[PDB]
RNA sequence: ACUCAACACGGGGAACUUUACCAGAUCCGGACAGGGUGAGGAUUGACAGAUUGAGUGUUCUUUCUCGAUCCCCUGAAUGGUGGUGCAUGGCCGCUUUUGGUCGGUGGAGUGAUUUGUUUGGUUGAUUCCGUCAACGGACGAGAUCCAAGCUGCCCAGUAGGAUUCAGAAUUGCCCAUCCCUUCCGCGGGUUUUACCCAAGGGGGGGCGGUAUUCGCUUGUAUCCUUCUCUGCGGGAUUCCUUGUUUUGCGCAAGGUGAGAUUUUGGGCAACAGCAGGUCUGUGAUGCUCCUCAAUGUUCUGGGCGACACGCGCACUACAAUGUCAGUGAGAACAAGAAAAACGACUCUUGUCGGACCUACUUGAUCAAAAGAGUGGGAAAACCCCGGAAUCACGUAGACCCACUUGGGACCGAGUAUUGCAAUUAUUGGUCGCGCAACGAGGAAUGUCUCGUAGGCGCAGCUCAUCAAACUGUGCCGAUUACGUCC
């Protein structure tokens, strides 16, 4: 259900960092996820990459609590 | 029977696949490659 | 074979099933196949499910799932 | 007959280091390689009761073994299995067979 | 096979208590063996390898002949080696006679322990911990923690890269007990369970 | 193969033999009828048939499933330790009609310990049990 | 050991062994000679006689065999299933199966203390978002692991199928499967409708152009990896309902799908502890008891732990039957796991088969129990690696609403098997007693929401031999609830 803190901070950093992710697809998200990351488990990497859906899918209203780079332009 | 790691005859002998080892008890005397994970 | 005579009937209806589902996929169109596999679906076997609920462990100190010995005072 | 290698051992990356690699050397090189997929991997099951006095919960444990049968063939090399043989050394209870 | 795998058990249990016991304060980590076909290697982890061999040489071919003559080995099929193990720190074992030895000399435990802390967690260590119970008091059976940088007891992962010591010191009034633990800066696994770490 | 199952190996190929071969004797009636077929009885052998609803199928499994013999033939032997002790009841069987069966192969359909078919006999003279029933069949 | 963290518990199913304890004998382990006996010694070994349960050589006599170790006196000693678990190490149980725990710097208080660790929402969760005199951290949780379900790749000689060759065998017409179906056209029986009869054209094969199954006909040909197997990888808390969501954390239903949330089932687990248990697990131990008419110790003998006023309690199992139901028969059909090797024989210049199982046949010209010979296996080989209970059955089985033909527990006679030794040890066996209990059983009380409960069987475990026990695998497989906190 609910996800840990770990999860979440990592999400954050990858969404500011990159806006090669994007996509409210689970499946692309994921495959760049692992990819660009160390982390050996499969959970952290699901868990983080539909978090990273939930972001973008979010940003489609406009308010989010994630941290972009956005705020430049802002 | 009789054991060959004690000389008790009594706390118990294992005769399990060939070894003794519950006259001295495996959890203290482990290094015999067994693992609990399940 | 592989389990009881009750199980063993199960499977027959499955695998027969199956088959003709199979070969009305190789040798026919895709049409003929989707009406007879929507009506098989339809009526409740499911026919997609192995129904794959397989048993229990014995555990600890304890006799199947819990009802332990039976019980001291508390 | 054709001359089979069964490699017994407790553990996973023992055998791995052996089959893989070292069959490389026998893969067409001196005599060619059927390759299966190894046998079944028997369990060692012991149930010891963890506490040493009869008051607990009447606990007990399970432990586990792995066994390892590793399974490849060839197709009769004579004189040329001294080679295959003498490949592995990197761990102990690694034995090979020949027929 | 299925006795091959028991046997192989029992030839390394007997081993590894005959020199855990006997040779001891040489920073004994323990004992490997392989097989190189009808002989077998049987490298001693040490410290200190000087002792292993002897400066008389006599210490390992005792050892090698204490074994031929249990389990019928002749000269060829059976040697034994030395190995160097830098950083004591980093084997548990090491520390824990060590320790043992300070305690047996009659130091104050508080002094001891933080010896082995400090040598222990220089070398880069993760954590340790020295956990000192028995006698101190009387009268007490009190038991005494001492805790540094962190360590993990989750998983059944913990196990592989945390290696453990138990040892006793017998003292006047009787019994005193002694564990040190030591998590290994560096896996015997190669895994981690945390930090998502992103390559820039 | 082909005995037993493709008439109804139950109660379909049974009777029908049964008739014919009590009608004009082929097999054992060696004395031994009255002691225990099937364990722990507190009854006689059975109310009636001792060992004639045995012989046939006692062929008939030893055919089809190929050599299965005074070990793996009480297989399909029957015994449940219907009365017990108490204790966790347990299966069994009599070794009493193993000897006896062994021997009967060698006359009437069957050829040897190797060898289990002649024309199959019990087949051919079975493709009337189909046709009409001797008892009168439900089916039929 | 004694509410729970006593009481089919001390892997404890103990008969001689094990053995603490009892009835008796013995040893040196009392080693260590520093103070003494060498020859011929208190001695080592010994036929007879005696000793005594023990012709046993301990002992004593006889006579023989003698190392001078054995033996003499002190000190010293070692051994122990002896006590103390309130001297103690290690280990286990429980507190506690919940979400809890601690420090640095800063803030507050004279201090003990507090803040961090906090109003709210969410979650099994100190799990999250937000907020604040806290800021930044560490553990437990989560995650990493083990097993299960779906799948890719690996992939075949002990895993198993495909086609033809092959012959056995069947080629079912003795109560039904040469006769149909579809499309179409015309003529009859119908006033009409419904319904139905005859003939022909086109089309499809059906019983024989599709024929079976053999898990050995192990035969004779050909081909493959669906069924199998193991290692290493794929697979969702995403989408949608636009609902619920003030933005967040999230929630519900439905969907895709093998699988809907801690994926599922287990395993590990923080801190503080308890005068919990264990000194009969140990070469893990303090001291001080047993240290020689020793109680220690004994392949020593026998006995105990198991006894029976019909006494209480805990746990187990069998029943009172018609929802295997009770005695009979036949059919189809299961999964982990166990096993082997003795310095004993033989074999040679460095050595092979016997204590495991199962197959097959004699064990019926006359039982069971049970005898023996041949044959294979270190196990995916063991004969199909896997079978008989729950179940199915109208074969027109038998019993039939009874304490019986439902149940066994007592009791006597016989025999074989196991063993170093049986004293119902044996027990898979015969055949008496059953018309001995008991008819779902007062108060009280136990535990589980799914392949679970319940029902059923098999193997492992212990080990001269026995499992109503314990541990594991498999089979048949629900009702109710999916809520609240009383």
């Amino acid at each position: 259900k609910i996800r840990t803190k770990t999860v979440k901070r990592a999400s954050k950093q990858l969404v500011e960092k990159y806006f090669s992710k994007l996509n409210k697809d689970f499946y692309q998200n994921k495959r760049v996820v692992m990819d660009v990351t160390i982390a050996r488990s499969k959970k952290l990497k699901n868990k983080i990459a539909g978090y990273t859906t939930h972001i973008m899918k979010r940003l489609a209203r406009g308010p989010v609590r994630g941290i972009s780079l956005k705020l430049q332009e802002e | 029977r009789h054991c060959v790691i004690c000389s008790n005859q009594k706390a118990v002998i294992r005769k399990y696949e060939l070894n003794v080892c519950r006259q001295c008890f495996r959890e203290n005397a482990a290094n015999i490659g067994f693992s609990k994970l399940r | 074979r592989g389990a009881g005579q009750v199980a063993q009937a199960y499977a027959t209806r499955q695998a027969i099933a199956k088959g003709l589902v199979a070969y009305y996929q190789k040798y026919k169109n895709e049409v003929e196949k989707a009406a007879l596999k929507d009506k098989y679906l339809a009526y409740d076997k499911y026919l997609l499910i192995a129904d794959p609920r397989r048993c229990e462990p014995k555990k600890w100190g304890r006799h199947s799932a819990r009802t332990r010995f039976t019980k001291s005072y508390r | 007959q054709r001359v089979l290698v069964k490699m017994t051992s407790r553990n996973a990356k023992a055998v791995e280091n052996v089959m893989t690699e070292l069959l490389l050397h026998a893969r067409n090189e001196k005599v060619v390689l059927r390759g299966p997929v190894r046998l079944p991997t028997r369990t060692l099951k012991v149930t010891t009761r963890k506490t040493p006095c009869g008051n607990g919960t009447n606990t007990w444990d399970t432990y586990e073994l792995k066994i390892y049968k590793r399974l490849v063939e060839l197709r009769a090399p004579t004189e040329l299995v001294k080679k295959i043989t003498s490949f592995p050394i990197d761990a102990g209870v690694d034995v090979a067979i020949t027929i | 096979k299925k006795r091959m795998i028991i046997r192989d058990g029992v030839f390394y249990a007997e081993l590894f208590e005959f020199l855990k016991r006997e040779l001891a304060d040489d920073g004994f980590a323990g004992v490997e063996h392989r097989v190189t076909s009808t002989r077998t290697e049987i490298v001693i982890r040490a410290t200190k390898t000087r002792e292993v061999l002897g400066e008389k040489g006599r210490r390992i071919r005792e050892l090698t002949a204490c074994l031929q003559q249990r389990f019928h080995y002749k000269e060829g099929k059976l040697q034994l080696f030395a190995e160097r193990v830098e950083v004591r720190g980093l084997s548990a074992m090491a520390q824990a006679e060590s320790l043992r030895f300070k305690l047996l000399s009659n130091l104050q435990v508080r002094r001891a322990a933080m010896g082995i802390i400090r040598h222990v967690m220089e070398s880069g260590a993760k954590g340790c911990e020295v956990t000192v119970g028995g006698k101190i008091k009387g009268q007490r059976a009190k038991s005494m923690t001492f805790r540094d940088g962190y360590m993990i007891k989750s998983g059944t992962a913990h196990k592989n890269f945390v290696d453990v010591a138990t040892r006793h010191c017998h003292l006047r009034a009787g019994t005193l007990g002694v564990k040190v633990k030591i998590m290994l800066p560096k896996s015997m696994q190669n895994e981690e369970e945390i930090l998502p770490d992103v390559i820039t | 193969i082909r005995r037993i199952g493709k008439k109804k190996g139950a109660t379909m190929k049974d009777v029908h033999p049964w008739r014919w071969v009590k009608l004009c004797s082929q097999h054992f009636k060696q004395e031994g009828k009255l002691m225990v077929p099937n364990c722990t009885e507190i009854v006689k052998s059975s109310h009636g048939r001792e060992r004639a609803p045995q012989n046939p199928d006692w062929y008939y499994i030893r055919c089809a499933a190929i050599l299965r013999a005074v070990y793996m033939r009480p297989g399909v032997g029957y015994g449940g330790l219907s009365k017990r002790f108490s204790n966790k009841k347990n299966r069994g069987s009599r070794p009493e009609i193993t000897v006896r069966a062994s021997k009967g192969l060698l006359h009437w359909g069957c050829k040897s310990l190797t060898k289990l078919g002649l024309i199959e006999k019990c087949e051919s003279s079975g493709h009337r049990i189909t046709k009409n029933g001797r008892k009168l069949a439900d089916a039929i």
